[PDB]
RNA sequence: AAGCGUGUUACCUAUACUCUACCGUCAGGGUUGAUAUGAUGCCCUGACGAGUAGGCAGGCGUGGAGGUCAGUGACGAAGCCUAGACCGUAAGGUCGGGUCGAACGGCCUCUAGUGCAGAUCUUGGUGGUAGUAGCAAAUAUUCAAAUGAGAACUUUGAAG
RNA sequence: ACUAAUCGAACCAUCUAGUAGCUGGUUCCUGCCGAAGUUUCCCUCAGGAUAGCAGAAGCUCGUAUCAGUUUUAUGAGGUA
RNA sequence: GACGUAAGUCAAGGAUGCUGGCAUAAUGGUUAUAUGCCGCCCGUCUUGAAACACGGACCAAGGAGUCUAACGUCUAUGCGAGUGUUUGGGUGUAAAACCCAUACGCGUAAUGAAAGUGAACGUAGGUUGGGGCCUCGCAAGAGGUGCACAAUCGACCGAU
RNA sequence: AAAUAUUGGCGAGAGACCGAUAGCGAACAAGUACAGUGAUGGAAAGAUGAAAAGAACUUUGAAAAGAGAGUGAAAAAGUACGUGAAAUUGUUGAAAGGGAAGGGCAUUUGAUCAGACAGGCCAGCAUCAGUUUUGGUGGCA
């Protein structure tokens, strides 16, 4: 014997978990997040791009189609804590966002479904963006901070 | 044994438990009973009173076998009868058949009176007795027969 | 920082176990630890503590000391309990018929108790027949009749025994112990 | 797979080297408490080495555990190895240093059959 | 005033205070008709943690001894080296690699000539200084030849 | 002064590991506790004994007896 | 505990749910270096040491509370008014183990210088407490008995 | 006479003794070498390999020797011989360096390294629990 023995060994039995009191409850957003509000994306592939807030998905992610024909941003999700909510809104009571959910954006060349979904949703967006002037150029231009822009004093 | 001693624990510690100030030396107060009347007097008077001085008569050529006289007490007197046959005498506590206890062969020179023997008469053969030891033997109906 | 009123980390100063490595005494401690915890009988807690005691802390109990405790009124039928050794005493000539429970009996003590009509049992037979120690009688032997105690507290005017090897005249019966030689203690 | 265990906290991954074990070669790095009357290390002055003390003791739920989560048991032959047949998750085997190369093949094959983790399954392998 | 006096707030930061975790110590407890078979165990609860001289406790290591592991080993024991790895708060333990060649460990106990940084310690070995200080008294050497691997220094001749 | 580099008593061996209240040193870890330099005596003043401080072992009991505190009542004191 | 009529739910005696990347030197460890801040040389005597106090140029090996006679406290063990086989004898697988008679030591008696004498008036005393036990009480408590121990007054033994 | 003594002599048997700075001063040509007029003082020093098989032969060099070759399980065993530590040193490689160096906490950089797919590594978000910090605002005295 190179080492003697443990006279008794610790049990191989695995303990079950104590029943935990953490119910899952729905997330309340900050009040500045209302559907149709224009948002800036602060990170991602589309850093700084200005998008329209369309739907609030069940997995606590915002649904945005800042129109693809306007600035190249497709139908995709973003985290709520990673966007800037702007004071200016655009009416979204003509867009059908019901079929878009977590399963529409589940993982497992673009789909023929996804190219046609984008055109349907932004047709009611692009047409109603034209109601008030300069938005189409506003959303087509990315946001940035200049030599003196202080976000703690800036308004959005 | 060595491995259980404080010397093994004191390894690594400089003074080995003897102190840095006192600095263990050879004989800081003297040797043996030095200074029993001068600088160890308090210890000798507190713990060994009577040590210094003279007491009574000398005794040239003392032989302790002159003064050999072991004492047996009455409450231990019946132990000199053997264990088995002792009970026979305790019943029928009467004269004309009384146990002869010869305390000299049992190794005793004087019989003392620490007392309360049973009421059985008994014949005690002793070199010496005390007045009270004899009295309780005769109060039980026995006799002290002096021997030499 | 805490203004400590008492010494911190102080041990209780009482034995929680016997220092003995007797495997059989450890079973008696194991049984009375269970008994003193699952019963509210004060006897089981007293016996458990006495089973930790050192050899001088359980002096021998004579059968004569046992028999004198049976002259108390109503104590005759009680079971004498001695957490220690019961010795024999030849100075006592009559012994009653009683049940005695002890850690140890000498051969003379066991002979005398049985010959009287009595019974000698161990502390686990006592536990079975008296689980709460009902009708028991705990006896302890004299602690301070030890010869070592004679020398405890030696000093002037205290009348204690000096620590001495050879006794007799010429051994500490002089100056310090009589007025004719200096002073008396 | 070891039994599930918490995160492993060491509280001091750095060896407690002896004071001046890098100043004099004659002073080995084996830890020795300073007994000096003036020692800044003993007196715990700021800027000096820390001293081993009971506050650094490992969590009892996690002490003696290797980073994989097993306790190491030193084995010398096949018979020492089936001591861990029922304890494969809580213990792993380590072949002793003096075991021959031809006997290491036997223990490694037997451990792989019983599903026993070996902490050194590469000793004396001519590869 | 970044000075002096005085007042107001805001702010900075101790191993101190609060809360939590982990370690240890102490104290109080729970736990046997399966204690889900280790009761010097497992677990609950609370508090506490500075330290010379010194005391006690629990451990780590070394030489040898009784027992045991039908323990390891010429398919490589012991030793040594190793900014390679792992465990322990630590004393230390274990593994890989290289070198090596014949014995040596784990555990339970026994025993001691049992653990080093000091003692102007003992014995041995080695440095920096350092290619340094120096190899300067006794007037003095020189040329050629020979020998020789090699001549300021040997031999011979000549001269001084 | 000199008496073999030795002289106000040579050198060699042994008694002899002479004694030293004096100087130096006194070898692993961690844990818990934790001082004194003051009392009396001593050919004592660089030292001891003694009491005190400290540790350990505990023992008898189980909230007592208490208390580096105050109040109330009652004394005492001869300093500012 | 809260809500809900209930069912059940909950933020109520300690983190769950969802998603992404990587699956290796990315995190981490070790080590070298750099940077911020900090860090005087250890040991010793000392009121006080980094000291312009002492020892230490370096390294290896050796290197200092041991053993014995007698003894105090405490602890463990065996037996117990006894106890101690080992001076010896017997026996032996032979310095071991096993077995044993008489003595002897200590204890079971003290005191006095000694000659000597030598320990129950009593339930081996009385009083105050005293753990435990007994009786009665649901319990609190009350009464009885009260070992050890503590205080005190007595009795007995020796000296005077 | 015997029972008793025996650190000398002779012959034996042993050891929880020491293991080459130990154990006798002396494991060895040890009371030797050496020192002192003398009395006296008095060391250091064991180990190639199983066997010498102790390196034939070639080559460079005046030679010592080197480089090969060879013996050998091994020349990382070559009589400067088992292993072969440290101090100290040479070469190579890496790194840093304005009046020392060394160290403690943390991280960057370089180099190096262990483990794991039947969840390992690093994260993001939501709703809670515990401890805090910073605001907005409401109702009362
Ligand atoms: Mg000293
Ligand atoms: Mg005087
Ligand atoms: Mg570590
Ligand atoms: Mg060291
Ligand atoms: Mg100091
Ligand atoms: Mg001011
Ligand atoms: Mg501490
Ligand atoms: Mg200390
Ligand atoms: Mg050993
Ligand atoms: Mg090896
Ligand atoms: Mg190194
Ligand atoms: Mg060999
Ligand atoms: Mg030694
Ligand atoms: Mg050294
Ligand atoms: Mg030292
Ligand atoms: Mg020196
Ligand atoms: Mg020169
Ligand atoms: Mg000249
Ligand atoms: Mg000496
Ligand atoms: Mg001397
Ligand atoms: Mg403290
Ligand atoms: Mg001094
Ligand atoms: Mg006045
Ligand atoms: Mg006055
Ligand atoms: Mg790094
Ligand atoms: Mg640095
Ligand atoms: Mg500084
Ligand atoms: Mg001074
Ligand atoms: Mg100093
Ligand atoms: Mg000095
Ligand atoms: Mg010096
Ligand atoms: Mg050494
Ligand atoms: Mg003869
Ligand atoms: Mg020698
Ligand atoms: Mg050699
Ligand atoms: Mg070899
Ligand atoms: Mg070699
Ligand atoms: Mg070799
Ligand atoms: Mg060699
Ligand atoms: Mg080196
Ligand atoms: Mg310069
Ligand atoms: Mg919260």
């Amino acid at each position: 014997s190179a080492q003697k023995a443990p006279k008794w060994y610790p049990s191989e039995d695995v303990a079950a978990l104590k029943k935990t009191r953490k119910a899952a409850r729905p997330q309340k957003l900050r009040a500045s997040l209302v559907p149709g509000t224009v948002l800036i994306l602060l990170a991602g592939r589309f850093r700084g791009k200005r998008v329209v807030y369309l739907k609030h998905l069940e997995d606590n992610t915002l649904l945005i189609s800042g129109p693809f024909k306007v600035n190249g941003v497709p139908l995709r999700r973003v985290n709520a804590r990673y966007v800037i909510a702007t004071s200016t809104k655009v009416s979204v009571e003509g867009v059908n966002v019901e079929k878009f959910n977590v399963e529409y954006f589940a993982k497992e060349e673009i789909k023929a479904e996804r190219v046609e979904d984008q055109k349907v949703v932004d047709k009611a967006l692009i047409a109603e963006i034209k109601k008030t002037p300069l938005l189409k150029q506003y959303l087509s231009a990315s946001f940035s901070l200049k030599n003196g822009d202080k976000p703690h004093m800036l308004k959005f | 044994p060595s491995r259980f001693t404080k010397t093994r624990k004191h390894r690594g510690h400089v003074s080995a438990g003897k102190g840095r100030i006192g600095k263990h030396r050879k004989h800081p107060g003297g040797r043996g009973m030095a200074g029993g009347q001068h600088h160890h007097r308090i210890n000798m008077d507190k713990y060994h009173p009577g040590y210094f001085g003279k007491v009574g008569m000398r005794y040239f050529h003392k032989q302790q076998a002159h003064f050999w006289k072991p004492v047996l007490n009455l409450d231990k007197l019946w132990t000199l009868i053997p264990e088995d046959k002792r009970d026979q005498y305790l019943k029928s506590a009467s004269k004309e058949t009384a146990p002869v206890i010869d305390t000299l062969a049992a190794g005793y020179g004087k019989i003392l009176g620490k007392g309360r023997i049973p009421n059985v008469p008994v014949i005690v053969k002793a070199r010496f007795v005390s007045k009270l030891a004899e009295e309780k033997i005769r109060a039980a109906g026995g006799v002290v027969e002096l021997i030499a | 920082g805490i203004d400590h009123t008492s010494k911190q980390h102080k041990r209780s100063g009482h034995r929680t176990a016997p220092k003995s490595d007797n495997v059989y005494l450890k079973l008696l401690v194991k049984l009375y630890t269970f008994l003193a915890r699952r019963t509210d009988a004060p006897f089981n807690k007293v016996v458990l503590k006495a089973l930790f005691l050192s050899k001088i802390n359980r002096p021998p109990v004579s059968v004569s000391r046992i028999a004198r405790a049976l002259k108390q009124e109503g104590a005759a039928n009680k079971t004498v309990v001695v957490v220690g050794t019961v010795t024999d005493d030849a100075r006592i000539f009559e012994f009653p018929k009683t049940t005695v429970a002890a850690l140890r009996f000498t051969a003379g003590a066991r002979a005398k108790i049985v010959k009287a009509g009595g019974e000698c049992i161990t502390l686990d037979q006592l536990a079975v027949r008296a689980p709460k120690g009902q009708n028991t009688l705990i006896l302890r032997g004299p602690r301070n009749s030890r010869e070592a105690v004679r020398h405890f507290g030696m000093g002037p005017h205290k009348g204690k025994a000096p620590r001495i090897l050879s006794t007799g005249r010429k051994f500490e019966r002089a100056r310090g112990r009589r007025r004719s030689k200096g002073f008396k203690v | 797979a070891s039994l599930p265990h918490p995160k492993i906290v060491k509280k001091h991954t750095k060896k407690f080297k002896r004071h001046h074990s890098d100043r004099y070669h004659r002073v080995a790095e084996n830890w020795r408490k300073q007994k000096g009357i003036d020692s800044v290390v003993r007196r715990r002055f700021r800027g000096n080495i820390s001293q081993p003390k009971i506050g650094y003791g490992s969590n009892k739920k996690t002490k003696f555990l290797s980073p994989s989560g097993h306790k190491t048991f030193l084995v010398a032959n096949v018979k020492d190895l089936e001591t861990l047949t029922m304890h494969t998750k809580t213990y792993a085997a380590e072949i002793a240093h003096n075991i021959s190369a031809k006997n290491r093949v036997v223990i490694l094959a037997r451990a792989k059959a019983l599903g026993i983790k070996v902490t050194n399954p590469k000793g004396r392998l001519a590869l």
